[PDB]
RNA sequence: CCCGAAAACAGGCGGCCACCGAGGGCCCGGGAAGAAGACCCGGUUGAUGGGGCGGGGAUGUAAGCGGGAAGGGAAACCGACCCGUUCAGUCUGCCGCUCCCAACAGCCCGAGUGCUACCGGG
RNA sequence: AGCCGAGGGAACUCGGCAAAUUGGCCCCGUAACUUCGGGAGAAGGGGUGCCUGCGGGUGUGUAACCCGCAGGUCGCAGUGAC
RNA sequence: GGGAGUAGCAGCAUAGCCGGGUGAGAAUCCCGGCCGCCGUAGGGGCCAGGGUUCCACGGCAAUGUUCGUCAGCCGUGGGUUA
């Protein structure tokens, strides 16, 4: 006989279109710094630099060639605490404390948003809230957020989401977590230039395919070809299991799927749309603009190399969950040259 | 809207449905594209179009219609519905 | 960082583009895009095309 | 890492309505999505599509006018091509500013009844 | 049912199936073998546009149809498509 | 009866649009213009064979692979001179 692998991964069905355009991060990352572990923004565009080498490897002290992907970033604004008690399988939730004052804009997600609830009744339910965290009953608590789309000229229907905080305590959490309510997070505060990430996000749509390019099967032969069963697979089966197994490739929906990627390091964290190199200020905007998204106006990100998802597509990254032994250091690396030249 | 007696010009983007169909008929759906567009524009219920436009569509063939005209239109209330009369420019 | 200069055009190009051709003879030959690499190996003039600058090294020769 | 409240113990939290009306669909302008359905953004608290003004890009220097041209013809004049006016002209399934035209006028689905056997207040 | 495909060039297949290559005209030059009639368009090579002109054949012909040469110039390409 | 309001009404010649009319009613009937196919035949003539299919007026139950105010269909009246 011949043998060869089997044609595509069995891990990564039912290969259906995501639940939501908003992704989901269902595992946190054990972190000692008391700090909020995410931030989510809008891509904008790829471009390339040119930079010294300082991850492990030869070509470390040389210089290379290193493309990148550019995150706009507004900051977010806090609205939320949670609380999660453990029940008889696994954690649920517990309260919820809101903040008063919110945009005018976040109706255009959640309708039905309260009507008296004044700043009397929000400390009242803070107090609550802490009178409880200091009982024992709680184990662990979340930060409740949302996006401000308004500040880039984007959209105004925001996206809101609920992240986690470093720490083996609760106490500790609930401190940084009622000092931060009501206010904004910008990327400066939260993230740190040269930190592995983790890239979390929808993938292009493509729509349906078949299994050639869905799977990888091997076109067939050119009198096949002729006789009308080129781009066709030649078997659903055997004689007996008198079934078709799950296993066989077919057609169907080929991109939108909800996607993770590990590993891709922060390079630059920037302020207003302009890089600050050792020497002078920089703008990283092409001329001409980016395709298919303008200017960038208030911050954004450098992103090691290629990331999911079409180009206004909402990203959330974390820090990485799954690093290796030999990591590269946690500073800016020395960047020489930046590509401002058209894209398009 | 557009008042009644004064004539204004629009420019009538014919290069939208270019790939929505096949070549051979991209003409006699540019006429019905200049229609429609005109009477959402114009508010018209009713629309006359002109053989100089016709003709100008059909200057080349059924594959290479211009890819913006640039048409006069002018309006009239009979019987309380607005009726756009379309001429070059 | 060095930029470098097309053999066809010209013009100064940046880093991470374009292309060099080595002949057996060891004579090196920079190209900025597929344009000018295909117009010269294909026989063109850039001496007689206003957007190149052998143009203005043949306007003087005039 | 991917799927996953139809997990029949068919979940937890917060908030809004019911005991006219909370919410939703059709409809309108579009695509980052798409075989029909679904999905996403916007709808005058407005830059969603078009236009006009500019930026960037692709080809490669428009027609007309003026001058030259191997050679021919008494002469007037012919004459392929070349130079200048000219990084020009044509185009833009790309970005930005700007209410000049159009996102109007509307129409429908919609929970709302109770008893003994009760749990904890009355 | 059709058009193009970098780098390699039949590794595909029972099998170079299918597709591609060549392709008109003028000049040069053309083997083995041969029933001396052929093979033979063997093979292999060069040329080919537009413009300005000069000559030749038949003819009474600044009517008509044909045959040779120089110079200038444009293009990736002159049997430019068929 | 279910199959099923499904297949087929593609492939060899991919052709219609603006304006006007008639009419109960018009993608498909008439007039004009634009755009197109054939073009040593899809043009022009005439055997055999068919037998009234020819012409005008009036019609739309059925036929016409859709509609139809159209028709080689239906009705009435005519028409072939050596
Ligand atoms: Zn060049």
């Amino acid at each position: 006989k011949i043998h060869r692998p089997r044609r595509g991964s069995l891990a990564y069905s039912p290969r259906k279109r995501a639940k939501s355009i908003v992704p989901r991060i269902r595992s946190w990352p054990k972190d000692s710094e008391v700090r909020m572990l995410g931030f989510a923004g809008y891509k904008a565009g790829m471009t390339h630099i040119l930079m010294i080498d300082d991850s492990p490897g030869l070509t470390k002290g040389k210089e290379i060639f290193v493309p990148v992907t550019i995150v706009e970033v507004p900051p977010l604004f806090v609205y939320g605490i949670r609380a999660y008690k453990q029940g008889y399988l696994g954690l649920e939730t517990a309260t919820e404390v809101w903040f008063h004052d919110l945009h005018k804009n976040v109706a255009r997600r959640i309708k039905t948003l309260p009507k008296n609830y004044n700043e009397e009744a929000f400390q009242a339910k803070l107090g609550q809230l802490e009178d409880l965290v200091n009982d024992g009953e709680i184990a662990d608590v979340r930060l409740l957020v949302h996006t401000q789309p308004w500040l880039i000229g984007l959209k105004k229907k925001p996206e809101v989401m609920e992240y986690a905080i470093g720490g083996d305590d609760v106490k500790a959490k609930f401190d940084y977590a009622k000092e931060k309510i009501g206010k904004e997070l910008r990327a400066g505060e939260v993230l740190h230039e040269g930190e592995l990430l983790d890239v979390i996000a929808v993938t292009k749509g493509k729509g349906t395919q078949g299994p050639v390019k869905r799977w990888g099967v091997k076109v067939q032969f050119h009198k096949a070809q002729r006789a009308g069963k080129g781009r066709h697979i030649g078997n659903l089966g055997p004689w007996h299991p008198a079934r078709v197994m799950w296993t066989v490739p077919q057609a169907g929906q080929m991109g939108f799927h909800h996607r993770t990627e590990f590993n891709k390091r922060l390079i630059a964290i920037g302020e207003n749309g302009k890089l600050v190199l050792d020497g002078n200020e920089i703008e990283i905007t092409p001329k001409g603009g980016f395709p298919h998204y303008g200017i960038v106006r208030s911050d954004f990100l450098m992103i090691e190399g290629t990331i999911p998802g079409s180009f206004k597509r909402i990203i959330r990254v974390r820090p990485a969950i799954r690093p290796p032994k030999k990591k590269p250091p946690v500073e800016r690396p020395q960047i020489t040259y930046v590509s401002r030249e058209s894209k398009q | 809207p557009i008042k009644p007696g004064e004539e204004v010009i629009f420019v009538v983007p014919i290069n939208k449905i270019k790939k929505r169909v096949p070549r051979w008929k991209r003409a006699p759906r540019a006429a019905r594209f200049v229609r429609e567009w005109i009477a959402r524009h114009a508010k018209a219920d009713e629309v006359i179009i002109g053989t100089d436009v016709n003709e100008k569509i059909w200057e080349r063939g059924a594959e290479k219609p211009p890819g913006k005209l640039r048409v006069k239109v002018v309006v009239e209330e009979s019987e309380g519905k607005r009726i756009a009369r379309v001429s070059l420019a | 960082a060095r930029w470098n200069v097309c053999s066809y055009c010209g013009r100064e190009f940046e880093p991470g583009t374009g292309k060099m051709f080595v002949r057996n003879d060891g004579r090196v030959l920079f190209f900025c895009s597929s344009k000018c690499e295909k117009y010269y190996f294909m026989g063109r003039n850039p001496r007689k095309l206003k957007w190149t600058k052998a143009f203005q090294e043949a306007r003087l020769q005039r």
